[PDB]
């Protein structure tokens, strides 16, 4: 047949600055969490209404009320309060930052595109560093290239009083710049499809000609591959940089906020002072909102506690024996709990209770028509118990304890009518009888169980422990006659007898000859097997079957026996 | 690899016959090893 | 450690659901009962069958 | 174990049916590209 | 849930009346009825010396 | 004597089959949130629906 | 050494590969069988073939279609070296099944498995598409699983009579 | 992928269901012309799996032509010089590699690659076909 096609994805993708704004939009700008005197959410904080919505559903900041746009004093949107749980707000960096990910976590994704080692780089984003022509698609003109651990001399003084400071701003992050904000203009001035050439010829290079050679072509088949990628994707390599912060929202964070704190403040600070001092302690705190542990000895607070990042947030039954292998007895208490809802609906179907309000007092008041309405709700409605979660079907017994059957905590109810199905229909404790490691039987008779069905067919005692002295019992016409004779204690469970046998030789038995032949000179002979005798004749066609057993042997085969034929009636 | 057929498989042990559709074959062999541990 | 092992056991392998009824292989394993090294045993091979 | 020996390892894959000469095909001698001959091993 | 002192916890799972229970020669009912079952596998033996002893005593008198 | 008175789940619904209790038994909150924290790291995840039958592309509400 | 284009690659790795699943199933029924444990050879087997199911692109191949040290399928492989030439060379590997667990094709389960960031840093960059067909995936997202019961999407002669 | 799911179904099903060459070119220019991330390694692995059904399918001018404009576009060149040599064996040939000059003229871009390798004699016998 065709099958029915089902196309569903989902992807991931490093976000634009500004898919982070149509997020938002929404800017948080103040390190507040909430007032101290009125306890209302800061305005333009981490809860602020007009950036994150109502903390109460239809009621605004000044106390306006509405029945569910925009109100006009404090500009809260008239909506239900959920909206907290998912709208997202962003603080906008003054300067942009590296993602931790992207930089740290060796091997490191921007050295790697950039083919310079950490080491060079990392210096460029939180040490005194700073890169000499970080672009190559607009004119320059001084000799400058590389990093620079110290600083140009001439640069200082010379240059800009040349080209006098506003002329000198212009050009300036051209020819040299410093922080993430060198390394973003590096990543966006990238030409992908130069890497993929020169990675190629370098690496056949050095096919033509130990432990480094071999390790310096595995860094060129990860950089020409990470190149391929941002190609034929929509994915800009400059996202790695970020330029804004997405900001959780307050109902996820009711650690986390002081992380946020932190860098609004200093992002505020360094705003203020507009130095690379600052744009270090701003970009090393959004590290530790990002991921914590990746620097070395990670920040902690006044009481000796390592504060969590992203990074870190992302990474009684009593036996009852007459029980039915498909049932299970349920307490009041817990019945009329888990099925409280079918009680209602019963109880207003049958007009015992006008409404839902009603059918709730009744409930409450243990009025007695409740139990009634219960026992009919829960027959046929099986419940799941946690081949540990297994599904019975219910019923109600006295007590306060859940009863199991002797072959076997949470209770779920299923609602829905497919899964209601599934219970009854793949569940069950009976087309469950086979384990699938090798198929054996699960519930095979144990412990006291065995012990009864040794002992009943255990038979007689033989030979020396049966006879003190060496030799040199009862017939019973059918099987009802010597059961009926061991209920009027004729006879013990274990003493031999003699039972006619009117079906087929269908004893198990060692396959041995006659221990003896009696042949009478009629032509009749009898033949003593160890377990049964047979008589048979020359004459005529007779063949009658006698076994020598015990009321035990007897009684297990009636069981199987009437179990089967009882079963078969019954269906 | 991300897949198995009923004839590859083979009969199931529960049930008696070939292996039905849509059963989740790999999870039932990651029990069956795991639980005797 | 059986929890531990069962986890990465069922990890491995979630994915694995009987979707045709037939690939349409032609090869097959080949298995044999008179190895002339060892006497394998008779219940366990056929066990295996 | 299959023998250390290369070729005694080539027979048990044949013995055993795990590879036979059958499998051995490329695209160009089922796709009938008898030109390509002429363009290798020159 | 019950115990002796040999780390035989149990549960109480049936009640009984008086007359349902098994009863001695001399026509006393017992009061409750283990598993036997649960020893050989424990392997506390001790609380066999005990429930002896513990019926020895208080017929004599005796702790 | 003396007596004294004292004071994968998922995994095995999957081996049953049973599609449907596996998801009442689940329930979306748990997805909504993890989208929301996978955005506090400036990462996005969208689930699209592809359609059988006119191969338009739908983007679910999440 | 003795074979050529994809038959010393192709052939090579039908070995270790046969070798390498006949072995592991016996020293993994040997501790069961040794313990009295019976497990019937269908459920190692499955385990089995996921951890000798890849192969690893050579250092020395390379070409627009696989790049050196590529983690590929062996069936994938096998078929590539039969239509192509262009120096697909590749060996055999074992993969452990933590190994195999974070070589799949769903990101959402390697996520889940372990390593969280590492996975989503590395599928974030690239694009990565999740095609949602196994397990796992469909129970984060808190849909119907692919199995089971959730396996292939579960008047005219009015007013015209006879006057009479 | 919407074409793969239905690739499969006839791949892994009844003999009536079972592809044919047609069933192979369809599948192969769903990759070839897709609109984002790499597929080479998709088309090669129909193409192998193509060559093991040769006793029941075989190519036609449209399975050349496809394979032709797929490893012209990701420069596998070597390979779409071996399928334009079968190419030029089919009638009509190279018009149905030009495709009209639509999807980027893939017959310009198998001559241009050629040029931009130094395939010199390739080009002349490619000019041949035309």
């Amino acid at each position: 047949m065709i099958d029915r096609y089902k196309h569903q994805q989902l992807r991931i993708g490093l976000v634009s600055p500004q898919q982070i704004s149509a997020w938002a939009t929404g800017e948080v700008t103040k390190p507040y969490t909430f007032h101290y005197k009125t306890n209302k959410p800061e305005k333009d904080g981490l809860f602020c209404e007009r950036i994150f919505g109502p903390i109460k559903s239809g009621i605004c900041a000044c106390g306006n009320y509405r029945v569910i746009k925009f109100c006009e004093q404090c500009g809260v949107e008239f909506v239900d309060s959920r909206i907290r749980r998912y709208q997202m707000g962003y603080i906008k960096l003054t300067c942009p930052v590296t993602h931790v990910w992207y930089l740290k976590r060796l091997p490191s994704y921007i050295a790697n595109l950039l083919d310079k080692p950490l080491k060079e780089l990392e210096g460029l984003v939180y040490c005194d560093f700073s890169f000499a022509r970080p672009i190559t698609k607009k004119p320059t003109f001084l000799r400058l290239r590389g990093s620079f651990e110290y600083e140009i001399q001439s640069w200082k003084y010379s240059i800009p009083l040349f080209f006098t400071t506003q002329g000198f701003e212009i050009f300036r992050n051209r020819e040299i710049s410093t922080g993430a904000g060198a390394i973003r203009e590096q990543l966006a001035d990238l030409d992908l499809r130069i890497i993929i050439e020169n990675s190629l010829v370098e690496w056949k290079q050095l096919g033509e000609e130990d432990r480094k050679i071999v390790r310096r072509k595995d860094f060129l088949v990860r950089r020409m591959e990470l190149a391929k990628h941002f190609i034929r994707t929509n994915i800009e390599p400059e996202w790695m940089v970020l330029c804004l912060l997405p900001v959780l929202p307050p109902e996820l964070r009711p650690d986390i906020n002081e992380l946020y704190r932190r860098v609004i403040y200093r992002n505020n600070t360094l705003t203020d002072l507009l130095v690379m001092c600052q744009e270090k302690l701003v970009q090393e705190a959004v590290d530790t909102l990002l991921d914590n542990g990746i620097r070395g000895q990670p920040m902690r607070d006044g009481h000796n506690k390592v504060y969590k990042s992203f990074s870190d947030v992302i990474e009684v039954i009593v036996v009852g024996p007459s029980l039915s292998l498909h049932r299970c007895g349920l307490p009041r208490e817990i019945a009329i709990e888990l099925f409280q809802t079918f009680v209602i609906r019963g109880l207003i179907r049958q007009h015992l209770a006008s409404n839902i309000g009603v059918a709730k007092s009744q409930i409450r008041e243990k009025k007695p028509i409740v139990w009634e309405i219960l026992q009919e709700v829960m027959q046929g409605h099986p419940v799941l118990l946690n081949l540990g979660i297994q599904s019975f079907q219910p019923i109600l017994v006295e007590g306060r304890t859940i009863c199991l059957h002797p072959l076997v905590m949470a209770v779920h109810v299923p609602l829905s009518l497919e899964a209601q199905a599934e219970a009854r229909l793949l569940m069950f404790s009976h087309m469950n009888l086979l384990s699938p490691a090798i198929g054996d039987p699960i519930s095979v008779p144990t412990q006291d169980m065995l012990i009864g069905l040794y002992v009943l067919t255990s038979g007689t005692r033989r030979g020396i422990c049966a006879n003190r002295y060496n030799p040199c019992e009862p017939f019973f016409c059918n099987s009802y006659d010597a059961i009926g004779a061991y209920r009027q204690k004729r006879i013990n469970l274990d003493s031999p007898l003699w039972l006619r046998w009117q079906l087929d030789q269908r004893v198990i038995a060692s396959k041995e000859v006659p221990i003896e032949v009696h042949y009478e000179s009629f032509g009749n002979y009898h033949e003593i097997y160890a377990h049964y005798l047979i008589v048979r004749s020359v004459k005529k066609e007779t063949l009658y079957i006698y076994i020598r057993t015990t009321v035990g042997h007897i009684s297990f085969y009636r069981e199987i026996e009437e179990a089967i034929q009882g079963f078969s009636q019954a269906c | 690899t991300s897949w198995i057929c009923r004839l590859c498989y083979g009969r199931s042990p529960t049930h008696g016959d070939l292996v039905e559709l849509g059963e989740a074959v790999g999870i039932i062999a990651g029990q069956s090893i795991g639980e005797p541990g | 450690d059986a929890g531990y092992l069962t986890r990465r056991l069922v990890e491995v392998v979630q994915h694995i659901v009987v979707r045709r009824t037939d690939c349409g292989t032609i090869r097959g394993i080949s298995v044999s009962p008179r190895n002339k090294s060892r006497m394998m045993s008779e219940r366990i091979f056929i066990q295996t069958l | 174990w299959f023998p250390e020996e290369p070729f005694e390892a080539f027979k048990e894959m044949r013995e055993r049916k795990v590879f036979d000469v059958s499998d051995m095909y490329t695209i160009a001698d089922v796709w009938g590209w008898t030109w390509e001959k002429d363009f290798k091993n020159k | 849930k019950v115990a002796g002192r040999h780390g035989n916890k149990g549960i109480i799972s049936k009640i009984l009346p008086r007359q349902d229970m098994p009863y001695l020669q001399d026509g006393r009912p017992v009061d409750m009825v283990f598993n036997p079952l649960g020893v050989p596998s424990r392997m506390n033996v001790g609380q066999i010396f005990e429930c002896s002893l513990g019926l020895a005593g208080s017929l004599l008198d005796r702790h | 004597p003396y007596i004294l008175k004292l004071i994968m789940e998922v995994w095995a619904l999957e081996g049953f089959g049973v599609a449907h209790i596996l998801q009442e038994m689940l329930t979306p909150e748990s997805f909504r949130l993890l989208v929301r924290e996978l955005r506090s790291l400036a990462l996005e995840l969208n689930h699209f629906l592809v359609s059988e039958k006119n191969f338009q592309i739908n983007r679910k509400e999440v | 050494r003795i074979l050529g284009i994809p038959w010393g690659f192709l052939i090579g790795a039908e070995l270790t590969i046969v070798q390498s699943r006949i072995s592991l199933v016996n020293k993994i029924q040997k501790v069961y069988r040794s313990q009295g444990v019976q497990i019937h050879n269908r459920h190692i087997e499955i385990i089995v073939r996921q951890i000798t199911s890849k192969v690893l692109v050579s250092e020395e191949g390379m070409s627009n279609v696989f790049l050196p040290g590529e983690l590929i399928g062996l069936l994938r492989a096998e078929r590539t070296g039969r239509a192509l030439e262009e120096a697909i060379c590749y060996r055999a590997v074992l993969l452990g099944i933590t190994r195999a667990s974070l070589n799949t094709q769903s990101f959402i389960s390697e996520a889940s498995f372990q390593e969280t960031a590492r996975v989503l840093a590395k599928a974030a960059l690239r694009g990565r598409i999740d095609w949602l067909k196994g397990l796992k995936e469909n129970v984060v997202l808190g849909g119907v699983i692919p199995a089971g019961t959730g396996f292939n999407k579960g008047d005219i002669l009015f007013y015209h009579r006879e006057f009479c | 992928e919407v074409a793969y799911a239905t690739f499969e179904n006839m791949e892994y099903g009844e003999d009536f269901m079972k592809p044919d060459t047609e069933t192979y070119n369809w599948v192969i220019q769903a990759y070839t012309r897709a609109d984002s991330y790499d597929r080479v390694q998709d088309v090669a692995e129909l193409l192998g799996m193509m060559v093991e059904d040769y006793k029941r399918v075989q190519p036609n001018v449209k399975t050349h032509a496809l394979l032709v404009e797929c490893f012209t576009k990701y420069c596998v060149v070597k390979e779409a010089i071996r399928h334009f040599r079968a190419l030029k064996n089919f009638e009509g040939g190279t018009k149905v590699l030009h495709n009209a000059g639509n999807f980027e003229d893939p017959l310009s871009l198998y001559l241009r690659a050629l040029c931009r390798e130094g395939r010199i004699v390739e080009l002349i016998d490619a000019l041949d076909a035309m």
